[PDB]
RNA sequence: AUAUACCGCCAUCUUCAGCAAACCCUAAAAAGGUAUUAAAGUAAGCAAAAGAAUCAAACAUAAAAACGUUAGGUCAAGGUGUAGCCA
């Protein structure tokens, strides 16, 4: 099972008629639906890295 | 235990130069690095008149025995601050010296900010950093001034968040809000090499020192 | 410019 | 019709007027204003004026082991049951104006002060309980603007103080009150002067100085004197810690001036051991309750002087008539000295 | 007043602990009625039972 | 300015769930419909009716679940078949929520002549979609 | 009766680019806060932008357009505050 047999599976399941394809049903690995955040820039003794 | 703690950070106070940053430097080496010429008397600031030997036909020239003096107190007093792992943040606008100075800075193991200085970098640091952002312990300024000739932000900035500043100050700089002024050339480059190399090796010194001091320390507390 | 003065406060009704 | 009714959050939308234009350009001097309530604060789910009891709604499901069934409350439990209810919602009502006093400050229907608590905790919760504000002025100053014509906003004066030597001031402006009030307040803990005081209350010695055009002329008095200085100078030496001191204040009553130049001051004041340091001699204090006794209360810290400080046969102080004056035998107004309460 | 409001607090001459409330540490003065808020009353009272 | 089904800014401390945050513009683009019949359909009978009767079924549950609601309900017709799923909040007991639901079943199916049914998602509290 | 108590739904500048809030700075601040070879401003929301619609693609058209301005319009869409009528 992969990501292109995911996005069809879930566009059977859930059926939405919505224009805008961001506002559809979406079971998306979090990679690509979670904004990649720089970490932490410091440590515990707080020294930046 | 609490022994060995009191004992890595108390003795050290105990010493007048405990580093032994005196062998760094002389006042012959300072005279090869023309760390005592200074700008016509045109541009002369009234605070560093203290520091002036004289007037060489226009050219003001530091008195490079105060500066002796002066530079071992702010060697001395950035020894035992890397001693103790504190923060410390180089600083200059000076663009000809951009990349030395930020080069320096990765060599010591501290920080270097030769950037344009945004408004409130020290003073709304949490703003700007994120919220439990730990400020430099100390500034050490090797241009005092930007390129408008002004005092550099971080100077005002800095005695506002009560942090000490060692900073070198030619004879058109103010040196009153630098903890450790250190009278000196700022333009020439052999002046400007001359003292990141000592801020260099006193750092490298003052953490090899800890990490020497611990293992001794350390070591009796098994044996 | 009546109803800015500490009425509200010093009566307690917060 | 039951499809013309509304619902209560759009109802007293409408009858309070609150978004309406005329409220939000001030066009009203406000009274006996509609003041909102919420309708199903007491109502219980299942309760009617009919009175019918709904088992595993408004009664028990199950009642000594008997499954109960509908019924309805007799016309006197009813009108108990109502009554009681409306006992609960007008114990409510009384409750809604009940309020807690607060103390006044300098005047009833002003601002100056008016303690308004502690400054809020700081970035690692270093809380300031110990910290009390005060208010010094509130000011409605005005900026005229293209689109909104004459803008108000709320400048507000505040010092702070833990009562035990720091105390700090700042200004705090925003377009509402509550906001430059906070503004003020942690702005103050930011800017915190140390005022030295001779044994924890008093100044170390007299103070005359010129901040702008305001004049303060502070005195150092014995315990037992109190404060007898300007309001804003008893507010501010509260903050402080000083309890015994005399000011006189002339020129300018400006709030500002007033308290920069007293802050000026009492920071730049100077110490018997600081002066003990300068000169190398012994400080000595001579108290007339103590006879010729000699008291040292500053010794200098490395070496002691042997040669006496120049005693001039005629000092060339520059004194001041008002204090001269009263030696002279000149009469002292009216307003002088009066009795007043415990400051 | 400070006396009147509490009916419990009572000015006599064996009440030193109150009576001290109302004199100067310092100086050893008794207040004038001014200073602590008392009424005339109770202050020529005060007095009488302080002396 | 257009003042249809719009909520307006504040100061940033208004909190609003996604229906409410969408304007009308945003029907059928980013937010779907409350309730789904075939009335409205090309060549379809009893529009009339079918809206008359969402009005009243949502003035019903709101009354039937004082603030019990934490969202507008949603309506669903197959056959002659009603569908009502609203999220409600956590705030009565158990109990009574099975009470209201028997009630408010027999009492809609015996008003309208068809079989209504009743599906509640109960959330811990409101979900915020922004806060405005 | 009162749109000069209002909700609701709109007009207008307007497809104008601003609005509001939390901070920070000033030899005091009524306010103001930019320089890129950079000199005190900073990090987020709403609008704009983007996106979606006119069933390829673009462009275009629609839609969208904050906060305010005109006590703008509407108590007669409906609802409702205050006052008034109830043979
Ligand atoms: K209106
Ligand atoms: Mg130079
Ligand atoms: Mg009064
Ligand atoms: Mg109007
Ligand atoms: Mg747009
Ligand atoms: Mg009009
Ligand atoms: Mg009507
Ligand atoms: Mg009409
Ligand atoms: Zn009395």
């Amino acid at each position: 099972f992969a990501e292109e047999d995911i996005d069809r599976a879930i566009a059977y399941l859930f059926p939405s008629g919505l224009f805008e394809k961001r506002a559809r049903p979406m079971m998306k690995h979090p990679e690509h639906i979670f904004p990649k955040q720089r970490a932490t820039q410091w440590g515990e003794d707080g020294r930046p890295f | 235990g609490d022994d060995f703690q009191s004992r890595i950070l108390d003795t050290p106070l105990q010493h007048s130069d405990f580093f032994n940053v005196k062998e760094l430097f002389s006042v012959k080496s300072l005279f090869e690095a023309r760390v005592h010429l200074g700008h016509k008397a045109g541009c002369r600031h009234r605070f560093m008149e203290p520091y002036i030997f004289g007037n060489r036909l226009g050219q003001d020239i530091i008195d490079l025995d105060q500066t002796a003096l002066n530079l071992q107190l702010a060697l001395n007093f950035t020894a035992h601050v890397a001693y103790r792992k504190g923060i410390i943040l180089f600083v200059s606008r000076n663009r000809q010296f951009s990349h030395l100075i930020e080069t320096t800075a990765q060599a010591c193991g501290e920080y270097a900010h030769t950037r344009y200085f945004k408004g409130g970098l020290l003073t709304n640091a949490q703003l700007l950093f994120g919220p439990s952002v730990r400020l430099p312990d100390l500034i050490i300024f090797l241009h005092t001034l930007n390129n408008v000739f002004e005092p550099h932000v971080a100077v005002r900035d800095a005695a506002k968040m009560n942090i000490p500043t060692v900073g070198i100050v030619d004879t058109n700089c103010n040196p009153c809000l630098i903890t450790y002024p250190i009278p000196g050339n700022d333009d020439s480059p052999q002046a400007i090499q001359l003292f990141c190399k000592l801020f260099r090796t006193t750092i490298n010194r003052a953490k090899e020192k800890r990490r020497q001091m611990e293992a001794l320390h350390r070591l009796q507390s098994p044996k | 410019h009546r109803d800015a003065s500490p009425r509200s406060f010093l009566l307690g009704e917060e | 019709s039951f499809f013309t009714k509304l619902t209560a959050e759009e109802l007293w939308k409408g009858a309070l007027a609150e978004t309406g234009a005329g409220a939000r350009k001030g066009r009203g001097k406000r009274t006996k204003k509609k003041k909102r309530k919420d309708l199903n604060r007491g109502q219980i789910i299942g309760e009617g004026r009919s009175g019918f009891l709904w088992p595993g709604l408004n009664v028990p499901l199950i009642k000594s082991g008997v499954v109960q069934n509908i019924g309805q409350r007799s016309k006197e439990e009813q009108q108990k049951v109502e009554a009681t209810m409306v006992e609960q919602r007008e114990e409510w009502d009384r409750k809604r104006k009940i309020k807690v006093k607060r103390e006044r400050g300098w005047s009833g229907n002003t601002w100056g002060g008016v303690s308004i608590g502690p400054p809020d905790p700081g970035p690692n919760g270093e809380t300031y309980e110990d910290f009390d504000t005060r208010i010094l002025e509130v000011r409605n100053v005005f900026n005229m603007t293209a689109k909104e014509g004459r803008k108000k906003s709320v400048r507000v004066l505040v010092a702070v103080g833990n009562g035990n030597g720091a105390a700090g001031f700042a200004i705090g402006k925003a377009a509402d009150r509550g906001d430059a009030f906070r503004k003020a307040k942690n702005r103050a803990i930011h800017y915190l002067h140390y005022i030295e005081r001779y044994e924890g209350h008093t100044i170390f010695h007299d103070i005359s100085l010129r901040f702008k055009r305001t004049q303060i002329r502070m005195k150092k008095q014995p315990r037992g004197y109190g404060l007898r200085c300007h309001r804003a100078i008893i507010t501010i030496c509260r903050l402080i810690g000083i309890k015994d001191m005399y000011a006189r204040v002339t020129g300018s009553m400006n709030m500002l001036n007033l308290t920069r130049g007293l802050f000026h001051g009492l920071a730049r004041q100077e110490t018997h051991q600081h002066l003990a340091d300068k000169k190398g001699l012994h400080v000595v204090e001579f108290r007339e309750e103590c006879g010729p006794l000699p008291i040292v209360v500053a010794s200098p810290h490395g070496a002691l002087s042997k040669e006496p400080e120049p005693e001039p046969e005629v000092p060339d102080t520059k004194l001041d008539w008002q204090d001269v004056k009263a030696m002279q035998g000149l009469k002292r107004s009216v307003w002088f000295n009066l009795k007043r309460p415990a400051t | 007043c400070p006396i009147c409001r509490d009916h419990k607090l009572h000015v006599d001459f064996r009440n030193v602990k109150l009576l001290e409330q109302f004199v100067c540490a310092h100086t050893g003065i008794i207040f004038h009625a001014p200073y602590t808020g008392v009424c005339m009353k109770q202050h020529k009272k005060l007095t009488q039972a302080i002396q | 300015k257009n003042r249809a089904a719009r909520v307006r800014v504040a100061k940033g401390n208004k909190p609003v769930s996604y229906e409410e945050a969408h304007a009308p513009h945003y029907i059928a683009h980013r937010k779907g419909w409350l309730s789904l019949h075939t009335g409205n359909l090309d060549g379809e009978d009893h529009a009339a009716e079918r809206t008359l009767e969402d009005v009243f079924l949502r003035k019903f549950m709101m009354g039937t679940f004082p603030g019990c609601l934490a969202d507008q309900i949603v309506l669903k017709r197959r056959a002659n078949q009603v569908d009502i799923c609203a999220l409600v909040l956590r705030q009565l007991p158990a109990h009574k929520f099975y009470f209201l639901v028997g009630y408010s079943e027999t009492l809609l199916s015996h008003f309208y002549k068809c079989p209504v049914r009743l599906h509640l998602q109960t959330v811990p509290s409101k979900v915020v979609y922004k806060y405005i």
